[PDB]
């Protein structure tokens, strides 16, 4: 009541591996400051003073 | 006798001292002309050890946000108390100081 071993091997459906795992093909992105952005008294987003 | 009642001071706050200079160091007539340190958006420390910085000041910081000294060490606010805020650090306590 079976079949043989050889044809079912080619009997199931090979799905397609693409290796490239579809990331940053919607990603936005943002650039990152190296430098720390604080905040100064009026309250801007400024570069951390060089006073240490 | 109505002086006893004066005897112990009742203390509602422990930086207290760091109060009363924002008030008497002003008056000093040489020293009004902006010789003040700002309090919204800056902090100074107070105490540091063990990690753990409490700042004076910062009065618009964010619970749980990250602060910055200015050693370039970063930090995050923790405790928002009535006086201070206890700073825990990002690093090394060692390039932090009082003031």
């Amino acid at each position: 009541d079976i079949p043989s071993l050889d044809k079912l091997v080619s009997e199931i459906k090979e799905v397609v591996i693409e290796e490239d795992d579809g990331l940053e093909e919607d990603f936005k992105a943002e650039a990152l400051s190296s430098e720390t952005v604080v905040l100064n008294e009026e309250g801007k987003s400024v570069p951390l003073p060089k006073k240490n | 006798k109505a002086l006893d009642e004066l005897r112990k001071p009742k203390f509602s706050s422990k930086y207290l001292i760091q109060h009363v200079s924002q008030k008497l160091i002003p008056a000093v007539k040489e020293w009004e002309k902006s010789y003040q340190p700002p309090v919204i958006h800056l902090g100074r420390v107070l105490s540091v050890g063990d990690g753990i910085a409490r700042v004076y000041g910062l009065k618009s910081v964010q619970a749980g946000e990250l602060v910055c000294f200015d050693s370039g060490v970063k930090g995050m606010a923790l405790n928002l108390q009535a006086d201070h805020v206890g700073v825990v650090v990002f690093g090394n306590d060692s390039v932090i100081h009082q003031g």
